[PDB]
């Protein structure tokens, strides 16, 4: 035989971890999802097709919803930042003050009941509806 | 929404697609690595003697 | 130079089949494709270091 260069019989390569000829989401098991959300079900025929907005989960409501809440519609606002902010005893202890560090925003001075009383008792009749 | 993923394998997902993404960047990477060992080549020859 | 005209052949042979390897690699994992074009940037140096050193 000829040698040729970096051609080197011992040298092996594997396929990628993981392999992407194979479906990886039957390798993971996300078939659930797959199977849970197809436009089609696995027999040819075709599913139901999903509403755009959310009225089939807020349709469980018994209130006075006719609309859609969006942003568009100027009753809604933009909590994403506000929403997406951030901050012997043994773990339990540890644990009950973790539970306690949040409740200073409950009681007096913060939400006064007696204020709150006083402030409601003033509402009037009736509200201007058009 | 949440009730929807019943194995709460949300991070499996995101950390899949993320893995796609290095994945389908990886033959573009080995390609422009061929261009950038063609760039190398520009000053290494020696031209027709004058 | 004829020792360096088939050390020319057998490169330009080694490069072409380090090519076919590259596309095999890229064919099943493009994750080790980092020594396969190392490779052939040091089969195409020698070569043209070869044709170099053919130049005078």
């Amino acid at each position: 035989p000829s040698y040729y260069y970096y051609v080197d019989p011992e040298t092996t390569y594997t396929y990628q971890q993981p392999n992407p000829l194979q479906d990886l989401i039957s390798v993971y098991g996300l078939d659930d999802i797959s199977r849970q959300v197809a436009r089609t079900n696995l027999d040819g025929t075709k599913a139901v097709k999903l509403r755009k907005s959310y009225k089939n989960q807020i349709a469980d409501l018994s209130g006075k919803f006719s609309t859609i809440p969006t942003r568009e519609n100027g009753k809604g606002g933009q909590i994403a930042h506000i929403l997406f902010q951030n901050n012997n005893m043994s773990e339990q202890q540890w644990r009950e003050q973790l539970r306690n560090r949040d409740i200073a925003l409950f009681q007096p001075p913060n939400f006064d009941w007696d204020l709150c009383s006083s402030v409601l008792s003033q509402f009037e009749r009736s509200y201007p509806s058009e | 929404w949440t009730r929807t993923i019943k194995q709460n394998n949300f991070h499996v997902l995101i950390d899949l697609l993320n893995w796609f993404r290095t994945t389908n960047m990886n033959v573009n990477n080995c390609i422009w690595a061929l261009k950038s060992s063609l760039n190398s080549m520009t000053n290494a020859k020696l031209p027709n003697v004058d | 130079y004829q020792y360096k005209i088939q050390e020319l052949r057998k490169l330009l042979k080694s490069l072409l089949l380090n090519y076919l390897e590259l596309i095999g690699v890229l064919s099943i994992n493009p994750d080790m494709y980092e020594r396969k074009v190392e490779n052939i940037r040091t089969i195409l140096v020698n070569i043209h270091h070869l044709l170099n050193e053919y130049r005078p």
